[PDB]
């Protein structure tokens, strides 16, 4: 059994059967927690939820058929099953906190992708929405073992660490040397000699982030803000290295609204790029240029880590959970709609042992295993 | 205004 807890914005449903438009404090979701669970994702107002069976539940707002049920206008107010996935078994679900599109990866390899298709970021050489999952084609010959999706363009990365991304190619955040759209899944042959292991891209004038498996941490695309995290606010469309994060054991990254984040094997967290409303942590809202160290989680060994648009969530080795950032929807989970301007422990959650959280646009996510 | 704050809708 998996006991899942759900908080922040809920005006489409996006909780999955919970009361209430502005959910201050984390509540346990009794639909999500029957289903057995192995990932929570969130997107656009929306939540998808992967369970042990390998199949996937969504809920939400519709529109622009980005929950992948066939439909393209409403909102789905209790978590339904994708039935088009349902002959295989799904191991990941990805999407952004501000994405109206989403790709599936299924344990033996296979992608599919749905919702908004502008800019060909499903990678049906098309620009075709999708309403339900279709398998992407240019895949299928490689075994690929994880997925990342932005708000206008998707990531792949193989078993043998090839890196292929594809969608919309304006300010480079596709790593092609150049700034073309690419309908198609494109290797991004930069990154050939490092196995890439994650992959993580943004929103709006994106970046996009790169791990190796020797903790070498990449970035490219749009500049603002210093997202990239090597000083100034000069984009890029070639990966270039993080120089700063060298060394310190990186095993996850994630990429918010305008802003970087990585978490070390030693349990550091580290984040950089805008700084409007808090949602960097260092208990100021200027931006940060370079990767710094959250010091408001110093000391505490964080295991898992989320971030929506404005706001981040981490998960001490003990269960806890610390928010931070914007609160206009209670997303914070401190009981009000106060913006917590450094790490903050979550209410609700004491007995509960946390292992994983996850973030939408505007909502959030704590799940036990 | 922030491009990417959602707006409680109801």
């Amino acid at each position: 059994r998996t006991k899942v807890f759900v908080w922040g914005l809920n005006d489409k449903d996006q909780l999955g059967g919970l009361k209430g438009s502005k959910i201050k404090v984390p509540s346990f979701s009794e639909t999500l927690s029957a289903l057995n669970v192995v990932q929570v994702a969130g997107g656009s107002k929306s939540l998808f939820a992967v369970t042990v069976e390998g199949k996937v539940y969504a809920c939400g707002e519709a529109t622009n058929g980005r929950l992948g049920l066939g439909i393209s206008s409403g909102t789905v107010p209790i978590p339904r099953q994708i039935t088009a996935l349902s002959s295989y078994v799904v191991k990941k679900v990805a999407v952004h906190s501000g994405g109206r599109h989403a790709t599936a990866l299924t344990v033996d390899g296979k992608v599919f992708s749905w919702g908004e298709g502008d800019d060909g970021k499903l990678g049906h050489f098309s620009r075709m929405n999708c309403d339900k999952p279709r398998l992407i084609e240019a895949l299928k010959t490689k075994r690929i073992r994880d997925i990342a999706c932005g708000s206008s363009h998707s990531a792949a990365l193989t078993s043998s660490g090839e890196l292929y991304t594809w969608g919309l190619g304006e300010y480079g955040r596709l790593g092609h040397g150049d700034n073309t759209t690419q309908l198609k899944p494109k290797m991004v042959k930069v990154l050939l000699g490092h196995r890439v292991i994650q992959v993580a891209c943004g929103s709006r004038d994106a970046q996009t982030l790169a791990l190796t498996d020797e903790g070498l941490v990449f970035s490219w695309g749009d500049g603002d803000f210093g997202k990239l995290g090597r000083g100034g606010s000069e984009g890029c469309n070639i990966p270039q290295n993080i120089e700063r994060l060298n060394g310190q054991g990186v095993c996850q990254i994630e990429c918010g609204a305008q802003f970087s984040l990585a978490l070390t094997k030693s349990g550091v967290v580290w984040t950089w790029g805008k700084g409007d409303y808090f949602r960097l942590g260092h208990g100021s809202d200027v931006h940060v240029r370079k990767p710094q160290v959250v010091e408001g989680l110093r000391g505490k060994k964080i295991v898992h880590v989320a971030v929506g648009a404005l706001h981040c969530l981490a998960v001490t080795d003990s269960g806890q959970v610390y928010a931070w950032g914007d609160n206009d929807h209670g997303q914070q989970g401190n009981g009000t709609t106060t913006v917590n301007r450094k790490p903050t422990l979550v209410q609700g959650l004491e007995g509960q042992k946390i292992t994983r959280v996850a973030c939408g646009s505007s909502h959030s996510v704590a799940w036990t295993t | 205004f922030d491009e990417d704050k959602d707006e409680d809708e109801g």
